[PDB]
């Protein structure tokens, strides 16, 4: 990471980032459990979720849909 | 409920008293100076 | 002034001794330890407080 | 005989109790703080074997103690319902059952306070009390209830005082008395209790809110079940910034009416500052929030929080060339009012130095919650505090029971709290600049030269308050001796080179009250006529 | 506001109309010397009458030590010097070969 | 015997507050200068060894 | 860097941020240190001046246009001294290209470190434990209070962002080289934006109440060269 | 005259008593730097 | 604390009992206590205002994590709403119809005085009925699972005000029956002549929300 990996901050440049990963995941879940076979369009915003966004609540999410029993205030559909 | 000068009297204490010249109530003062953090350490602690 | 001295002194020997570390060649080990790589500020000074 | 201590429907003998309860607050918190420097005097276990629960039991004790039971009770009852109605012309003030049940609800509060700190768990979490640092989990017991009852009571109490101090500002003012020309301690007087009356209601419901989520077992504020602590968080912000205005502005005004009665001038910009105080009070609900700049609030909020607490800080640089003005062109008295005002302007310039230093946002970022933010508030609040009550007892102690009161006692005094003060808070600025880290029962060796010399100067405290007291018994014991006798100061004043020895002994005070050459304090039936004035 | 100062002025005469002991005339001394203004000859020969008027020597050298040492002016000397000879001169006080060698 | 009096108070207060403006400053700025330049000496120093870090 | 007996200068920047803001406090102080002069001398002649004032003036008590002026002059001052401080806090708020990201969820009286950006093997995340060594522990090679159970290796010369929170209650990671310091809200989440540029070892603690274990939380960081971090970072 | 006597205290204050603030803040080094040295 | 609040409510007689008997009364003492009893109402009316911004802060929902947007929809608990609007409709209607009956007492202080003060006992005592009626299994037991509980508590902490508010009015209906409260320095006509117009503002505010809100 040479001083450089997603450049000036966009998707949230404030300090908080509370109601941060819950978008960034909603729609990679969205594009990824629809069909199983193109992820192109959200081929972008790895980082996102990957260092912006803490991989914790990212596994435990994992953890919770693989149990069939989730935490969060979502929705079936 | 009127008959205080207020020359000696406005202290809540009595300066009168052979057994208490405000020489006992006065050590316990004292002794209540230091005596809340004391217990409180002997409560649980040493000192 | 002379009160307050006299005072921490005795209380201070009537407190006895509560110290089974951290004498002089254990804090001078230490110094050592840090100052002796990991790019050390001129070498520190960490001078032993005292006995 | 016991009703006039029991049911007091006057006010001196319900002030000369809150103070006989100040002080023997403040000696106990003194002497628990001394020995909290003696456990942090040294790294490691020799008074106390660790026990960091017991530890931040008595931290918190010291900080609520003394935050609750010194500074306030004494310092604004007494000076209010000895003044305050009293200057104006009024012959008794009303509501004695409102302070006789304040009194009398008080003990509730020692007693609960003192079985809070006399448990097992006990409550430990500092004057901080947001959860779930404060939960029930680690602090268990009643503690937090005991705390939260004494809290509403106190509250509750003062609120009580307030009202009664302000419907005898708004109602019992004299014919013969303009408003815009009232003198600085009824205005001081009047912008305390008013902001004691819109602070706090606020803190007594963020409380009882606590209180309901400690017993019912609710989720408000705890981190599981999608609660936010933020908001007791900035609750307690917007009592404790405007507390430390209704802790530090009577001061203020006892020192301007000490200065004014005493260096024989008027103080300079004295409607305009009158103005200026009122401004503050109507202002002060806008810079509650200068603390919170790290929660995660915006940069745009960042920057109106700080223009506020940097534009509302003028005022304090205003008092002080003031009263600079006021002790300007006049007669100066080697007089132990003179230089307690002296040190406390002086020590309040360097605090007010150091919170300018900390009015910045940028540099709070490495400045938050170290050593420094911790020293600022400890200067402020110390000096003020403290030696606003020491020039208020050494000023009024001849006002209230007419015996005099050493002279070089009083003077050796000053010098013991003054020098124990300067080295305890000298090398502070190192403290911060190197960064102690904050209560840590066993923090590490470096700092062992200065907490011995924190210890010193502590233990020196603790001394001055053993020659406090033996000055009470001096003065008890030889007022006649030294009424007789030269040995203490028998007028407030010296006179000036245009004096007779006649006519200065007749115009011994020349004052904007009759409370000087009021006799020592008649019976409960004072003032029965109006005061007349033009 | 830079106020009138003649007025007070007025005052002190109009109370030594009215003078009825040394009190007033301390009074009115207290408040001149409190002023900024530098007092005139003539004022200050008012002042030293109204004390006069009860014939009292050290009121007379309250208002000459006074003169002598009033406000500093940036240190004025000389004009005080021969203002003190003039009222000396006038009436004859003599008091400075006394106290000034000790 | 001088009639215009009373011109003393504008710059009584104006000679005060430079005089302590000019003594304030000389008296901080000696140890401010001095502690600055040691500072900015071992500033140097470490940017001369953060170069040759990379060199 | 490591807290020293009778020290008397703060401790080297580890980030361009903390030099930059230490030296604008180190403007803001010489300021401050000259008006606090001003008041001292104030105090000192007037006070030495009238210890023998022969006459007490009584009747100065606006001079409105020099009191305008000493009342506006703490405002253009006080604008002066935050013009620099303005910018500078427009500065540090916004993060400008980070490069990677390290986290701290430490539990009750303990921290907890977790390196998720780097990969130890291949995919699976990077996370160890620190714990404090007490007086029993104290052993010949540690230090008390300052020495934990692993030490924190940071990405030398590369920007990077502290996505940092808590479990049960706010702790503080503290780094004062660094000039970082959050407190982490158990339910929230805080990032800030720092770079590391020189190589050394620097020392923390917890400056946010935890409960009983409190004072025995520490912090422990130190800087190694970039092959050294990154064959840590793939062996862990 | 006015304006002669006038700068005997004006300009004087720069000079002449400079020395009485220097030692007014001359405790300092005395002591903090001694105890210091006696510590360590 | 049965033996507690009757020692309260004998202390409160007493101190009324010698207000009215030992006479010496004066304006000043009949402004004085007004406005000592004009402060307390006003207290217990900020006291209202804070427990009503207790629960009224949830509108625009700054929370993190596990709701954030009320309702935090996931959980099916109990729902407290529906439970006491047929208390407060009725006490709406007592307001409504004492707004000014206080009014008309003072103007009057005939038989018609009497028919209100006996048409405010028959509802004071419809109104603690219904509220003892669900005493214990109101809603489920108050241990563990909160989700809606929070009106149901802010309910039954209101309850209390109007518990005194009736003991109060006993009190005063008994020192009648004493035959001390007659028409002269009047201490319970000067704030029931005030009282419904203090607390139907603030029960008013607490019902337009907290009631048609939050379900
Ligand atoms: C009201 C403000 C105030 C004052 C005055 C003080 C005064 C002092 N404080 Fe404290 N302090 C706080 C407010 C204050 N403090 C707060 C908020 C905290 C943080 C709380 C925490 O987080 O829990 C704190 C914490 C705190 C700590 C941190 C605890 C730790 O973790 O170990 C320490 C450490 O030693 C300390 C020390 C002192 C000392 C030595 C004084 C000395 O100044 C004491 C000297 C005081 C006296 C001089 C009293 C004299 C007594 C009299 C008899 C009065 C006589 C007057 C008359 C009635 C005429 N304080
Ligand atoms: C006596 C009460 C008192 C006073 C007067 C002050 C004065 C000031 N305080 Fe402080 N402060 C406290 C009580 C007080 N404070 C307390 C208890 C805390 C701890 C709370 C908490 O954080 O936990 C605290 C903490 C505190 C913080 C918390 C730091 C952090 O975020 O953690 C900040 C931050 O901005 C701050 C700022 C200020 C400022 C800018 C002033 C200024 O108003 C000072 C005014 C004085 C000056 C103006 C200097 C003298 C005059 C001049 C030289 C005039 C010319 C200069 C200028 C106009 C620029 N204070
Ligand atoms: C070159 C140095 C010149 C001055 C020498 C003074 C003595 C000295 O350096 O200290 C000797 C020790 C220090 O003792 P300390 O480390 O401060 O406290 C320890 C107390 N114990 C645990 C032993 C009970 O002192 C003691 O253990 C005794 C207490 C202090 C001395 C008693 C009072 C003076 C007596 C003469
Ligand atoms: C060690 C040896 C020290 C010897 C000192 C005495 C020398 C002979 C006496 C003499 O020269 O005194 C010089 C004159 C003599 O005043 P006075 O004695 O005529 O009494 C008349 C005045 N009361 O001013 C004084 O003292 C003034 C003393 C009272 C004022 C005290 C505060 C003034 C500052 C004191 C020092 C503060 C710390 C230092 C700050 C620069
Ligand atoms: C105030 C500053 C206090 C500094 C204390 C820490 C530094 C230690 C130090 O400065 O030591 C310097 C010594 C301290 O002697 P001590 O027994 O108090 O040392 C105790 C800790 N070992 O000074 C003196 O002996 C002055 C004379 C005091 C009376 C000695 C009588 C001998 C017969
Ligand atoms: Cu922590
Ligand atoms: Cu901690
Ligand atoms: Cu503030």
């Amino acid at each position: 990471s040479p001083l450089h990996t997603v450049g000036f901050d966009a998707r949230f440049p404030q300090q908080n980032q509370t109601k941060h990963c819950w978008q960034s995941y909603v729609d990679y879940h969205k594009c990824v459990n629809m069909k199983g076979e193109d992820f192109a369009p959200c081929k972008v915003f790895w980082k996102t979720y990957n260092a912006l966004c803490p991989l914790d609540w990212i596994e435990k999410w994992d953890d919770q849909r693989e149990k069939g029993i989730f935490a969060g205030d979502i929705n079936s559909d | 409920v009127h008959f205080k000068d207020g020359v000696y009297e406005n202290i809540p204490f009595k300066v009168k008293g052979r057994k208490t010249p405000y020489a006992l109530s006065h050590f316990g003062f004292f002794a209540i100076g230091f005596a809340v953090p004391f217990v409180a350490c002997y409560v649980q602690l040493k000192k | 002034l002379l009160f307050s001295v006299g005072l921490f002194a005795v209380v201070r020997m009537a407190g006895g001794q509560d110290a089974k570390t951290m004498n002089k060649e254990w804090q001078l080990k230490s110094d050592e330890y840090l100052k002796s790589k990991n790019a050390n500020p001129w070498g520190g000074y960490s001078q032993v407080q005292s006995k | 005989m016991v009703q006039r201590w029991l049911y007091s429907t006057n006010a001196k003998d319900i002030a000369v109790l809150y103070f006989m309860l100040a002080i023997f607050s403040g000696m106990a918190g003194t002497a628990m703080s001394l020995i909290i420097r003696l456990e942090l005097a040294a790294p490691g276990s020799q008074y106390l074997h660790g026990n960091s629960q017991l530890f931040n039991v008595l931290v918190v004790g010291h900080a609520v103690l003394m935050i609750f039971f010194l500074v306030m009770p004494a310092l604004i009852g007494g000076f209010g319902n000895y003044l305050l109605p009293l200057m104006i012309g009024a012959t008794d003030t009303a509501f004695p059952r409102i302070n006789n049940i304040a009194f009398w609800v008080l003990p509730m509060g020692l007693v609960c306070l003192v079985t809070s700190t006399l448990v097992e768990s006990g409550a430990g979490t500092g004057w901080t009390v947001y959860p779930p640092l404060s939960s029930i989990q680690a602090h268990s017991g009643p503690s937090v209830d005991l705390a939260i009852f004494a809290l509403h009571l106190t509250s509750i109490s003062s609120l009580l005082g307030a009202i009664n101090f302000i419907v005898t500002t708004l109602n019992m003012r004299t014919n013969g008395m303009t408003m815009h020309k009232l003198p600085l301690f009824v205005w001081s007087i009047f912008i305390t209790a008013f902001l004691l009356l819109l602070s706090l209601p606020v803190l007594s419901a963020g409380i009882t809110m606590l209180l309901l989520d400690r017993n019912f077992n609710t989720s408000f504020f705890e981190v599981s079940g999608g609660g936010d602590p933020i908001l007791y968080e900035h609750l307690f912000w917007f009592f404790g910034h405007p507390e430390v205005y209704i802790l530090i502005i009577p001061g203020f005004g006892i020192i301007s009416h000490v200065v004014s009665t005493y260096s024989k001038k008027p103080v300079f910009g004295e409607i305009s500052m009158v103005y200026a105080m009122a401004s503050i009070g109507l202002l002060g609900f806008l810079v509650w929030s200068h603390h919170m700049y790290i929660v995660g609030l915006d940069a745009d909020t960042r920057a109106y929080f700080t223009s506020a607490t940097m534009i509302i800080a003028i005022p304090t640089g205003i008092k002080i060339f003031s009263w600079l003005a006021t002790i300007h062109g006049g007669s100066i008295r080697l007089a132990t009012p003179m230089l307690y005002a002296i040190a406390f302007l002086f020590l309040f310039t360097m605090g007010g130095l150091t919170g300018v230093a900390l009015a910045n946002a940028s540099l709070d970022v490495a400045f938050h919650d170290t050593y420094y933010v911790v020293g600022h508030f400890h200067y402020v609040l110390s000096m003020g505090a403290i030696f606003s009550l020491f020039a208020g007892y050494y000023y009024w102690s001849p006002q209230i029971l007419g015996l005099n009161y050493n002279e070089k006692l009083a003077q050796i005094q000053f010098w013991l709290i003054f020098i124990g003060a300067n080295v305890i808070f000298f090398p502070m600025h190192f403290l911060g600049i190197n960064g102690m880290p904050r209560r840590i029962p066993d923090y590490p060796d470096a700092f062992a030269g200065w907490n011995y010399v924190a210890s010193i100067g502590s233990f020196i405290a603790t001394l001055s308050l053993f020659l406090f007291i033996y000055i009470l018994y001096d003065q008890l014991v030889n007022g006649l001796n030294n009424k007789v006798n030269n040995k203490s100061v028998i007028y407030n004043k010296a006179p000036d080179f245009v004096e007779s020895n006649t006519i200065f002994n007749l115009n011994t005070v020349k004052s904007s009250s009759i409370e000087f050459l009021l006799t020592s304090p008649p019976a409960v039936h004072s003032f029965n006529t109006p005061a007349v004035q033009s | 506001d830079e106020e009138t100062f003649e007025e007070f002025t007025a005052r002190y005469e109009k109370e030594f109309d009215e003078a009825y002991d040394l009190f007033e005339v301390q009074r009115v001394l207290n408040n001149c010397f409190s002023y900024d203004l530098v007092p005139a000859p003539a004022v200050i020969e008012k002042a030293l009458r109204a004390a006069r008027r009860v014939n009292d020597l050290p009121t007379a050298i309250r208002v000459f030590e006074a003169l002598k040492y009033k406000v500093e002016n940036e240190d004025q000397y000389k004009a005080y010097l021969d203002e003190l000879k003039d009222v000396r001169q006038e009436l004859g006080v003599p008091l400075k070969e006394e106290l000034f060698p000790s | 015997t001088i009639a215009p009096i009373t011109g003393t108070i504008k710059r009584r207060v104006i000679m005060d507050i430079v005089l302590g403006f000019s003594l304030g400053g000389v008296m901080a700025s000696y140890w401010w200068w001095g502690f600055h330049m040691d500072k900015i000496n071992k500033r140097e120093k470490f940017y001369a060894e953060l170069a040759e870090r990379k060199k | 860097d490591v807290p020293t007996p009778y020290a008397c200068y703060f401790q080297d920047s580890a980030t361009p941020n903390q030099e930059g803001i230490l030296e604008l406090h180190d403007n803001i102080m010489f300021y401050l240190l000259v008006i606090l002069g001003l008041v001292s001398w104030m105090l000192y002649t007037i006070v030495m001046t009238y210890s023998k004032n022969p006459i007490a003036y009584k009747y100065i008590k606006h001079g409105q246009t020099i009191e305008v002026i000493w009342t506006i002059f703490p405002a253009v001052i006080l604008l002066i001294i935050a013009f620099p401080s303005f910018i500078l806090l427009y500065l540090c708020d916004e993060v400008i290209s980070p490069a990677m990201t390290i986290k701290a969820i430490g539990y009750q009286w303990y921290w907890k470190y977790e390196y998720s950006d780097f990969i130890n093997d291949s995919g699976e995340t990077v996370e160890f434990e620190s714990y404090v060594i007490p007086d029993e522990l104290l052993e010949e090679g540690q230090l008390r209070l300052l020495d934990t159970d692993t030490s924190m290796v940071v990405p030398v010369d590369t920007h990077i962002r502290f996505v940092v929170t808590a479990a049960d209650v706010i702790h503080d990671f503290a780094i004062p080289s660094l000039g970082i310091k959050v407190d982490a809200t158990p339910g929230r989440l805080n990032q800030v934006s720092a770079l590391i540029q020189r190589e050394g070892v620097f020392y923390g603690a917890c400056s946010e109440l935890c409960g009983t274990g409190h004072a025995n939380m520490p912090i422990k960081i130190e800087a190694v060269s970039l092959p050294k971090f990154l064959e840590w970072l793939n062996e862990q | 005259g006015r304006i002669g006597e006038s700068w005997v205290i004006t300009e004087g204050r720069r000079l002449i008593p400079e020395i009485f603030q220097w030692s007014a803040v001359l405790s300092v080094c005395l002591g903090w730097p001694g105890a210091v040295y006696f510590f360590s | 604390l049965f033996v507690l609040l009757t020692s309260s409510i004998l202390w409160f007689r007493d101190i009324v009992a010698e207000a009215t008997y030992l006479g010496d009364h004066t304006m000043a003492v009949r402004k004085g206590i007004n406005l000592g009893f004009l402060m307390f109402v006003l207290s217990e009316v900020l006291i209202f205002a804070g427990l009503f911004w207790a629960y009224f802060h949830s509108a625009m929902s700054p929370d993190v994590t596990l709701g954030a947007c009320w309702p935090p929809v996931g959980i099916e608990a109990v729902q407290p709403t529906e439970l006491p609007l047929l208390n407060t409709i009725i006490l709406l209607s007592s307001g409504a119809t004492v707004t000014y009956s206080h009014h008309a007492l003072i103007a009057g202080n005939r038989n018609k005085a009497l028919s209100g003060l006996l048409i405010t006992f028959w509802l004071i005592v419809i109104f603690v009925t219904c509220q003892y009626i669900e005493y214990t299994n109101a809603a489920f037991t108050i241990s563990d699972g909160v989700y809606g509980s929070v009106f149901y508590a802010g309910t039954g902490l209101h309850f209390l005000h109007m518990v005194m508010l009736a003991a109060m009015l006993g009190v005063n209906y008994w020192r009648m029956r004493n035959y001390h409260l007659t028409a002269g320095h009047h201490v319970g006509y000067e704030t029931t002549i005030i009282y419904t117009h203090v607390l139907d503002v603030i029960w008013l505010f607490l019902y337009v929300v907290f009631y048609w809100w939050g379900v």
